[PDB]
């Protein structure tokens, strides 16, 4: 083989991360701070890129919740260790591809999808007593569970960048400026709901996770890797 | 993609002969070159010609390992009008079990062809003699006199230089292949008896030892073919 | 150039199916039964890997008024020098016993090296091993006889091999030889006694490699 | 027919031995000697060769728990008699076709594989109070149930040794150098595992086996065959 | 059409005959005559030829029981009555096509066979406290249910013999000697079994049917068909 | 469309090195070039060969 050809090194699927499974129109979560009594619905926006992130929107910093009890909402992030561990270069672009996995045995599910930086916005209507998010249709694809089912897809490199920066140190507002947030960088978010109406809203719960693979890459210029504490 | 197809009754199911192969794992596979080493193998019959032993019982032999069921025979000094040896035509007998063409046989259905049966001796040189060898096909007797032998499928060795001697067995069948498990001693598989006798006694000057011994083999001939291999049993883990 | 070394006493005490065997290169090693290689030999400690043929000769006394046979054979990848102890043979097992009889143990190879189970495990009942001899099959190999009837002595060339072009000299152990004897001995009392054995060798095409000083010790 | 042909001939598939089902991250066995108190999941880490082995680790002897009680722990071990029993020959290189053969009905199940002498270290992590086993995702690649499915594939010659000895004579290490012991001479190690995570451990018990089949062999030199005890 | 044409004429699909399921290695039955205690395992070895048969080993004449009542143990038998009624012809050859007939709905089996005199040994090993009867592997191969299913398949022409006599008047053996029984006519046998240790036998009972069609036979010389009783 | 056909034991199954795709999104997809970029790096080896640092210990 050649496998110490890029192009062919990456081209494999691996997990992303959990999500909560829908059941209505949901609140978006706030942008931060947040204060607690503003009520939000954390833990179904799927974000689309191994960056750092945190509750359905980027991060910086890496912080997990290595104790179990405290104050205040459990927020999620998501890290690719091994092609995170593998970046030893600079500026990256390629597309895509993208498969689910239930976590829930027997599941019946619908999914969809908007793009990057692309806002929400669903509300609901009320079809003869039954409450229908408009989010059951709209502008972006869907795809269903044949009582549980492998839903694949791919999608392109989208943003208005030329390229996605690997590690970056620029600045990424005229107010606010955070360093190292290169915002344009992902594909959007994704969400998981049931084919039923607001009212079938359910006591039982329900877990989806996917996986994430990239496609025809190209990549520039070195960069570093992680040291190993000698202990 | 979607289009109206031809399903099956048993799609996607497991028979142990599965004649198709199913997804590889990944490409960019390299492998060594096997050039350095000694002549690969490719088939059974190309060694399964090489003389093999055979087994034949130690006339009671006494020792507390009791039987030595082994190639060899002793020369006897008195004879009698019934073979040195003699046995059925059936491939499930000690003697055929652990040769060569035994070995295969025994994960085989069917046999076709003959096979080398090669004789020798193992006494002082200084010694003479005749023998005397007969085939019996399927009668209604297992020949015993020597005149019975003679009317046989018969030849007679001359001992008198080479201990040694070679034969090989007449492919008669009404069927292409004959069964090679020893179901029964039925018409599908036997093939009658063979016959051993010394044609004349001893002959040899003093100060050579006595009773001296003889050696036998067997092995595949050019004709013989196989039909349908079959499984094994692991009971000789035991 | 040739080397040689000694055997034990073909005896008639010895049996069918009653043998003796020796290692390739061990014998070199050990310089087995009186054998020495010299320069060779010490170069081995001093390359860390090598690639050799071999040239042999075997030799024994017999007479006309004596009858019985022998057998003479080599056979590759045998573990034949591991003892139900578990361990190759020293100078003084086989100098001392001079003769194997096949047995079950050696039928089925039982005595090969195996593990310590520790308490954690259930101790297993041994009894299968696939390193087994089964001599009525040992015709398979070119091979050759020495007999009353037919010579003294015998000669036989073999080729290298192994899993790779090249191997250590200290492990490397691919072939060993094996005499065994067909008949017992006989003969009418008087005639020459239990003779004696010894057995010539040459490699053929040796090349030494990984040169380096002579084996960091153990 | 030519069934003499040996590449024709073993080219079929055959039962190589059961094991457990997964349903957390395991400890590999420890190598040998084990003493008790060093608990350790034995019967879950599959080896892929038909030699003798014992507890995920090869094996030179032959011994088996002919009695049902004892004390410590039974270990297991994998011989194709069929093969072995025809492997009259020296040397050996051919590729790897397998199968799956699950044991419980209507089974949902998860597997993955790693090459000959490839190390294990999988650990968990917790998605949202769920650990879940970084082997869910990694190196190599995975397959799953249908509800029960015939998951089907094949693996190509990997050692650095040039051939398969069929039966052998060297050394295995340079310390305890043991006889009849030739390591690399296999293709590593599967385990099957249930798309759950670790808290959802249940008390149900389940077992899956494999059959595997020879690809495209070769072989060298002569080989002695077992002999018959005459009884 | 031109019907009368032979060899398109039988080339059309009909049941055997019913077999018992089976859930262990099992004591093929013994050669006649077979008295009380020898206890043996009769229906379940499937018998591959239309002729008159009994306890899976041949038969000359027709016996059956018209009584539902009597001492001993009731064998089974096997008759194609549409071929065997058309059959006016001496001697005969083609392959055979055969599907499987499930009779229990719901049914999860594997099933293999063996040919024509093809003995029949099987045993069983212990996987883990659980025996593995050797037959779920071996030399012939092996079909499964997909929760049921119409496992297919073909075979040919297999004996020793040039052909295949319609009815016979030669002597069976050199000793009793039975006229009418060519022994060397048929394909061997088959036998189904569910994919569960012996430990799993149950309680329930089930059992399987088979259908089986003539491919492209040969036939030779007349023969006589049957006489109709005029009442 | 429909007939007989072929299935498989794992027909649509997840392995980690599936080797084929599958169904796109969108078409009219268009990207910018990355022309002004320098140096598209294509293999580890091309990087392997430059002289790294070692770590050996500071004695005591
Ligand atoms: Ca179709
Ligand atoms: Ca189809």
């Amino acid at each position: 083989s050649n496998h110490t050809n890029v192009k062919f090194l990456f081209d494999r699927s691996r997990l992303l991360n959990v999500i909560k499974v829908l059941e209505k129109d949901a609140v978006f979560p706030r942008p931060f701070p947040t204060q607690e009594g503003a009520q939000q619905d954390d833990g179904y926006f799927c974000l689309l890129t191994p960056r750092p992130t945190v509750a359905s929107r980027p991060a910086t910093r890496f912080g997990l919740y290595a104790n179990p009890s405290g104050s205040g909402v459990l927020a999620n992030t998501s890290l690719d260790f091994n092609f995170y561990s593998l970046a030893c270069f600079t500026y990256f672009r390629s597309d895509l591809e993208v498969t689910v996995v239930s976590l829930e045995p027997d599941l019946e599910f619908a999914v969809g999808w908007f793009p990057s930086g692309s806002e929400y916005q669903a509300s609901s209507f009320v079809y003869d007593q039954l409450h229908v998010p408009f989010h059951f249709t709209g502008r972006t694809p869907r795809a269903f569970a044949s009582k549980g089912g492998k839903v694949s897809f791919v999608l392109p490199w989208n943003s208005v960048s030329s390229v996605l920066p690997v590690r970056w140190g620029g600045a990424s507002k005229l107010s606010s400026a955070t360093r190292g947030l290169p915002a344009h960088a992902d594909w959007g978010t994704i969400y998981a709901f049931v084919p039923r109406p607001n009212e079938k809203k359910s006591t039982a719960v329900k877990h989806v996770a996917v996986y994430i693979r990239y496609k025809n890459a190209r990549a520039w210029c070195p960069s570093m890797l992680p040291f190993r504490s000698y202990k | 993609g979607p289009i109206p197809t031809a399903p099956r009754e048993n799609s996607l199911m497991f028979l142990s002969t599965l004649p198709d192969d199913t997804v590889p794992a990944y490409g960019n596979v390299r492998t060594p070159p096997v050039n350095y080493l000694p002549g690969e193998i490719t088939d059974l019959l190309q060694l399964a010609r090489i003389p093999t032993l055979m087994a034949f019982e130690r006339v009671p032999e006494p020792v507390p390992a009791s039987d030595t069921y082994v190639p060899y025979v002793a020369v006897p000094t008195q004879f009698d009008d019934r073979p040195l040896i003699s046995f059925p035509i059936t491939l499930s007998d000690p003697v055929y079990q652990n040769t060569l063409v035994g070995a295969i046989s025994s994960n085989f259905a069917n046999y076709r062809g003959c096979i080398q049966i090669t004789l020798t001796f193992c006494g002082p040189m200084m010694a003479r003699g005749k023998f005397l060898l007969s085939y019996s096909p399927p009668n209604g007797t297992q020949p015993q006199t020597l005149s019975e032998a003679m009317q046989c499928t018969y030849s007679i060795w001359d001992i008198g230089l080479n201990s040694s001697w070679t034969f090989v067995v007449p492919y008669i069948s009404p069927s292409d292949y004959r069964e090679t498990r020893a179901i029964t001693n039925s018409v599908y598989s036997a093939d009658g008896w063979f016959s051993l006798h010394k044609l004349t006694k001893i002959t040899l000057p003093p100060d050579c030892p006595q009773s001296p011994c003889i050696l036998f083999f067997a092995s595949a001939g050019e004709d013989y073919t196989l039909r349908l291999p079959v499984d094994c049993n692991p009971s000789y883990v035991f | 150039r040739w080397y040689t070394g000694r055997l034990n006493s073909w005896t008639k005490a010895v049996k069918t199916f009653s043998f003796q065997a020796v290692p390739l290169p061990g014998a070199f090693l050990s310089r087995q039964g009186g054998l020495n290689g010299g320069a060779f030999t010490a170069t081995l400690h001093r390359h860390f890997l090598m690639k050799c043929g071999w040239q042999v000769q075997v030799q024994c006394n017999l007479t006309q008024f004596h009858q019985g046979a022998l057998l003479v054979a080599m056979v590759p990848e045998t573990t034949l020098d591991v003892k139900p102890d578990g361990k190759a043979k020293s100078l003084q097992e086989l100098n001392e016993e001079q003769w194997v009889e096949m047995s079950d143990d050696y039928r089925t190879g039982k005595n090969m090296p195996f593990q310590s189970l520790g308490t954690y495990y259930r101790p297993p009942n041994w009894t299968w091993g696939p390193n087994f001899i089964n001599p009525y099959q040992v015709t398979v190999f070119p091979h050759q006889i020495l007999n009353a009837r037919t010579s003294t002595s015998v000669d036989i060339n073999v080729p290298y091999i192994g899993e790779t072009p090249t191997q250590s000299s200290e492990t490397q152990n691919s072939w060993t030889l094996l005499v065994m004897v067909l008949v017992p001995l006989d003969y009418k009392e008087g005639a020459t006694t239990d003779p004696e054995i010894t057995f010539s060798v040459r490699p053929t095409s040796p090349y030494f490699n990984g040169l380096r000083n002579r084996y960091t010790a153990g």
